[PDB]
């Protein structure tokens, strides 16, 4: 895994928008890699953070955590201001004896669920299943 | 990651099935594409995921393999399928091309 | 135990029909009554059920607007009002007596049935 | 929407596996819908739970949550037992004024990130991004 | 839950055994009944639990199956056993009927 | 009953509009069902809530309460998003006893529904003129 | 409007009964209109009351309130006349603002009237079972 | 399992009485579904409650509980009054590793015992076995 | 009645199994009659215990109780051991003035409920009623 520009195509509700992310180094304090929206200005752009954790004396198993957050800009002065932000985070939790098959299966299952009609109707519209 | 093609030259003319293999120095998780170039010097696109297929391909072309070994398969070879074949990966920045193979 | 039905009836389009019924030989109070429509050559279909004790109907989620069910307590009679009849849904309507004993679920003693134009 | 059987295709590492989930009702005490796999033993099932949390005076935010739980079994004894667990958790946060376009964008971006080489290497091979 | 009958048409005339199968989209725990209709247009009742039998049935009829697959079996077919056969479930509210099969 | 989509037709003083409401789940603390109209910007949605007292062996009175609120959006200078200017509320409450029968409750409900369409109420609500 | 006889048809869970209400005058202290059903023994009558806030130039909120009560008579030993055993109540309240328009109020009223005839309410009132 | 009218036929000592129950929703506080006698009036009718429970930090196994209670009305005024009530409750307790065969066997065994002469003579007449 | 061998037919999910229980005496210390299955090992038996409790000054009610205990065994070692338990408990309460018709009605209603689709789905498949 090498930090690199990550481009996502044909996303959004319509399916036409694209987003390209640029690396922003890794934090030496907590080992959190960061990706930031290409172009744009700081404090007005989309961010993604990816971290992988090692077993220790507190936790005996691995932990991968992905957090994405992105603001909305509203202009009233010269520069825009943030009105609200939308967050989202994922946290897998495997164990030291787990094989590659199980990790791949969980990742692919999570990727496939988000395209199912249940999640589409329960996230875009904020109504639960009945 | 360095891609290489084993045959580099193939003489099977008509009818018989042919295969073209590939090797990668590292593990690429199916991020591989196959390109076909005729004498028109403008490459076309094939497969593009080491298992899928493009729109115009007549389905005689098919790929397989996993990990670091990949292959391209042709069934019922036809005369228009003659030229150079290249492959590349999309796993890291360089996107290095393959050696190439001529029919 | 048999269920009398009036027989075939003819009605003009855009009207309502009663679909009368009569129960004999058993206590009308205890058993459910089902209504089944059979279009000629198209198989059986389930309209709904009613309970003589207190009007407790169930419906197909189809025929909600078209069919409504009522029962009079005495005279051992059941009814089926069809609100709108385009005469496209011309078929034969039966009225079976539902039975719900333990490990015994069925409709028995169907009846003659009536044809509506 | 309405709970129904959910089938997921092209799942797994190789991309040829499938999975069907059958509804298991909605718990009224916490509003968590559940989808499980077919099986006699309750402890060997694959479960998916989804919920939506309406805002209150304490939180005043919308919180959509999804959970995944995959157990693996082996016969060491007469009958198989659970050896290890694999978990996965997702959560979204939105404000009262968020438009459906933003929520759809977040969902599709998260779906597309999981198929990129970065996440494939970070989750399957447990290689930290560097 | 949707019930369906596979054959929908059967031509076996006399003597030979016949079978009629059924499928349900969901799991019904043996709550199934079989109905027979002659040209008199008044259905009779058979089996009524996918394994039991009614009072007037001559025992040549017998059903089996469990879960989502059910069947009806006839041994030593006789001429009076010709007509339409319907099945339904009693597991949920709709009580949907089957497609039907003609002998 | 279990919550389902509710489609209401022939709404409006003209008599042609329709409304479609989607379930929004039950609040565990007080058991209030919720329905809302589909649309973006959840702050500008029409809401309906239904509450019923839970069945108890020693309960004296059963209370049914229904609420309706319809907000109006006005876009103003200096703000990118619309804001709620005013609210139009409604509130229906029924109160029965443990010994009441079904026919009484059905009669009360149908009588209220028929009253709301009588010229007296059509005049006293739409035009806001007292009856004398 | 001026009070008039109100005849309501197709009342009742069967769907065939009718009700005829006669005016009973306005209470000057609080301006509550009254209607009652014709019959002897005025203690065993069905009553309807309608109240509306009077129009004012500086009024903030307009409040409309409707009440219904139906008593049941049981004749008991030791008494010549029947007595009221139990009551079945109803209570409808609407609340609007000074800036609301006619269409909003008409929509709310028609929506409530249509809800009261939906299977959800027909089940939650006649059978007294909570919705879940 | 969908809440629905439940009808019981050919019950009682003679074997001719029938009882039909109507749904009354589920309690959001404790997730207890209720069924009530069709017709009749509140506080003068038969009730049935069915609940299913999930494993938690206190209990590690499932728990299904059925409670039925029904009063007797005596008229002296216009309305009846309750004189006495008869209760009955069942509580199965399976475990997360239990298969469907065992649960079905226990349910069917309990259903069959209540028809045996021992229980008939020990419940209808309140005398124990000797 | 008098304790004797109790045979139960058409038991099980498929409805073709049987079970015979042999009497094991009445314990005088608590008045609990016991019926068990045939087997050498005491820990692998299927037990049914029934009791009737006459009213006292503390309770002044009749209390009939029935219990069922079904163990399952497997050879992991030389001899099988108990893996898990499946329990079932029933209890009835009656007053001093209850007529036998009411008690019979309660018993038959409880017997008939266990064969309905609601209980079949709630117990066998552990699906909560919804």
């Amino acid at each position: 895994a090498k930090l690199e520009t990550v481009t996502l195509g044909n996303i959004g509700k319509d399916g036409k928008q694209t987003l390209v992310l640029n690396p922003r180094g890794v934090n030496p304090t907590n080992g959190v890699a960061s990706l930031s929206q290409a172009g744009a200005v700081p404090a007005l752009e989309k961010r993604v953070t990816v971290s992988v954790s090692q077993p220790s004396r507190n936790r005996k198993n691995y932990k991968v955590q992905v957090k994405i957050q992105n603001p909305t800009a509203c202009t009233a002065s010269c520069d825009p201001s943030v009105t609200r932000q939308a967050y989202a985070d994922v946290t897998f939790s495997f164990t030291q004896y787990s094989t590659d098959e199980e990790r791949a299966f969980v990742r692919t299952e999570l990727a496939a669920l988000l395209a199912s009609p249940l999640l589409i109707d329960a996230i875009d519209q904020l109504n639960p299943a009945y | 990651i360095q891609m290489t093609q084993s045959p580099a030259s193939l003489s099977a003319s008509v009818g018989e099935t042919v295969t073209i293999t590939c090797r990668a120095s590292g593990n690429i998780h199916y991020f591989l594409a196959w390109y076909q170039q005729k004498q028109g010097k403008s490459p076309q696109l094939l497969v593009y995921h080491a298992e899928t297929l493009a729109d115009g391909v007549p389905s005689r072309f098919s790929g397989s393999g996993s990990g670091t070994q990949y292959s391209l398969k042709i069934n019922s070879l036809q005369p228009e399928d003659f030229g150079n074949y290249y492959c590349q990966h999309f796993w890291s920045t360089p996107y290095t091309f393959g050696g190439g193979t001529k029919l | 135990v048999q269920l009398q039905q009036p027989g075939t009836e003819l009605v003009k389009p855009g009207a309502s029909v009663k679909l009368s019924c009569k129960a004999s030989g058993y206590t009308f109070t205890n058993y459910w009554m089902h209504w089944v429509k059979q279009r000629p050559g198209q198989g059986l279909e389930w309209i709904g059920m009613i309970h003589p004790d207190s009007g407790t109907t169930n419906y197909n989620e189809k025929f909600k607007s078209k069919a409504t069910l009522t029962v009079d307590k005495s005279s051992n009679t059941a009814y089926m009002q069809l609100s709108s009849l385009t005469s496209e849904d011309s078929a034969v309507y039966y009225c079976a007596r539902g039975v719900f004993y333990i490990n015994y679920y069925a409709m028995d003693y169907w009846g003659q049935g009536t044809s509506v134009s």
